[PDB]
């Protein structure tokens, strides 16, 4: 359960992050896809070389998806339920990836915010991810 | 794996009188059913829509009984699961695209299975035993991932 | 989510298990201890030998906590809140260890209810020990 | 662990600019608090309630300290990781009773707290690498449970 005190530090990070989310978001997929290459058996379509336009275009999407998420954070399984519906009966991507790319968006999120990543606001962010996990995971069977 | 002898015996044993054709289809169907995202690689396969579809469709059941024949070869091979398996590990990977934390999934499903067949004969330390096996055949498919 | 469908098969699989539900416990922790050892440093203090007491104790009180959430089934948070505490706030086991208990379950009661555990049952009995993890590890932050 | 001396002298490159009386604190500071289930460990630490009681509690920073100096040690023996932390592996699992699942969760953090320190100098290719060796360092520590 996300508390008063997580969706301040939430609101506050994310906000910081601005635009330069879907950049934020491409670096992520990046940090995962040579970290943890299983993941890559998801997207066989894609170029995944550094740099890749596919790759960019897709980190903004994620990263829109995630700007939702924190607009609406007191209605988030509403706000994403049409995203939950994705991945339940097409994308069907095992939950234990979620941890990895919430793992990989924090750290990239601490290379970038230096000032805001604090103990509590990534305590805050990594109650945030697993809950925007459990949610896309939620319709799953 | 580190396999001790009476625990390679143990698997040897109750493997010696698995029903292969049974088994297998039956660990694959559950699989299909128990976890339904895993249904996206096989989506040739026919109607999978219920549970009575997916334990009766015939590709499901042949397909069950050929994974637990290249199952079967570990076990003659249970000194260097990685040389057996690596040509399977690099198939799954480069042309079948399968996340290999599937793997873990369809050993703990044919442990069900076994414990649903033998019963009372499925004890602890077999269950311990068979547990090892899973884990180091998810291993070895694993390996060739890059 | 647990569907009516889902509901009806764990109530009827419990019913089953029946007196037997202290024994099905005591055998879960033993597959457990064996197939998992990891899972016995958080029993430093109890005889893990084969059949003692303690974990025979132990097993009778796991199984009366789930046989109280399979009666309560459309009500498991509160039914199960003060566990939940107690969980989260004293015992505080890794979340990943409930996997593997939930896994021996299934193997203890594959093992005895042969005609019951059908694949329809199996899954249902999975998602609900999963609902139940999720209840017990709510409150972990 | 499978290393490539990219991945190696990557790893050893970065770790020179490491400031190990910081770092083993922040990193440990921050598993309590993000975490907070494994305080069950460190009760004889005392106050542990808030961010700040934590992260500038002096036994904790002590004892990250402690940590990241056994850390450094691996980093000077990639190759034999398992024999290196045998001695600490025993303690952990038979004095201590500390899930092995807490090392991969310390590992984590460990990352964050470097991509914390380095920024942009924290590349992916680095984190790769640095991933590959927590997972070695936490395999390592885990391998003498029983
Ligand atoms: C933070 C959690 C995640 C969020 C918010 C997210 C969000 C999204 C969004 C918005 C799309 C575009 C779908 C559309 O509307 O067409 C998408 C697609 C996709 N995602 Fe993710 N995703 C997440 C995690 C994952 C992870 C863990 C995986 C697998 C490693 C994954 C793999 C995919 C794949 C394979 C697609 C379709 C790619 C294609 O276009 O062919 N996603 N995701
Ligand atoms: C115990 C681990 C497994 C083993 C030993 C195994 C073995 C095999 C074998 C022998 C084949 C036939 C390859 C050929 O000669 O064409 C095969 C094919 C295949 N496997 Fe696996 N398998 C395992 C697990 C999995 C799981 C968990 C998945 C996904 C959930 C999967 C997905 C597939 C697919 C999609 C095919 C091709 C099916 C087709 O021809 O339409 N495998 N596997
Ligand atoms: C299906 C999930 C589980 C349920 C329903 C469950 C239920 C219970 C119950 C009812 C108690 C006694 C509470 C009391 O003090 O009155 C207990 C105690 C305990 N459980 Fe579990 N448990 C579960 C999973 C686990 C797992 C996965 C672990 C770790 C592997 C674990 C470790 C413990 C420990 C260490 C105690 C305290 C024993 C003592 O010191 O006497 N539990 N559990
Ligand atoms: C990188 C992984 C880790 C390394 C290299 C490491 C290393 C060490 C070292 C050198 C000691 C002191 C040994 C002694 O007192 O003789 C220690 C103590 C200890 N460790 Fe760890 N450790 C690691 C992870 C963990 C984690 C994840 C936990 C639990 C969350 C943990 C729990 C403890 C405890 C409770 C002590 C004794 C505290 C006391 O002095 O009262 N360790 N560790």
């Amino acid at each position: 359960v996300l508390s008063p005190a997580d969706k301040t530090n939430v609101k506050a990070a994310w906000g910081k992050v601005g635009a330069h989310a879907g950049e934020y978001g491409a670096e992520a997929l990046e940090r995962m896809f040579l970290s943890f290459p299983t993941t890559k058996t998801y997207f066989p379509h894609f170029d995944l070389s550094h740099g890749s336009a596919q790759v960019k275009g897709h980190g903004k999407k994620v990263a829109d998806a995630l700007t939702n998420a924190v607009a609406h954070v007191d209605d988030m399984p509403n706000a994403l339920s049409a995203l939950s519906d994705l991945h339940a009966h097409k994308l069907r991507v095992d939950p234990v990836n979620f941890k990895l790319l919430s793992h990989c968006l924090l750290v990239t999120l601490a290379a970038h915010l230096p000032a805001e990543f604090t103990p509590a606001v990534h305590a805050s962010l990594d109650k945030f991810l697993a809950s925007v996990s459990t949610v896309l995971t939620s319709k799953y069977r | 794996v580190h396999l001790t002898p009476e625990e390679k015996s143990a698997v040897t044993a109750l493997w010696g009188k698995v029903n292969v054709d049974e088994v297998g289809g039956e660990a694959l169907g559950r699989l299909l059913v128990v976890y339904p995202w895993t249904q996206r690689f096989f989506e040739s396969f026919g109607d999978l829509s219920t549970p009575d579809a997916v334990m009766g469709n015939p590709k499901v059941k042949a397909h069950g009984k050929k994974v637990l024949g290249a199952f079967s070869d570990g076990l003659a091979h249970l000194d260097n699961l990685k040389g057996t398996f690596a040509t399977l590990s690099e198939l799954h990977c480069d042309k079948l695209h399968v996340d290999p934390e599937n793997f873990r999934l369809l050993g703990n499903v044919l442990v069900c299975v076994l414990a649903h067949h033998f019963g009372k004969e499925f004890t602890p330390p077999v269950q311990a035993a068979y547990q090892k096996v899973v884990a180091g055949v998810a291993n070895a498919l694993a390996h060739k991932y890059h």
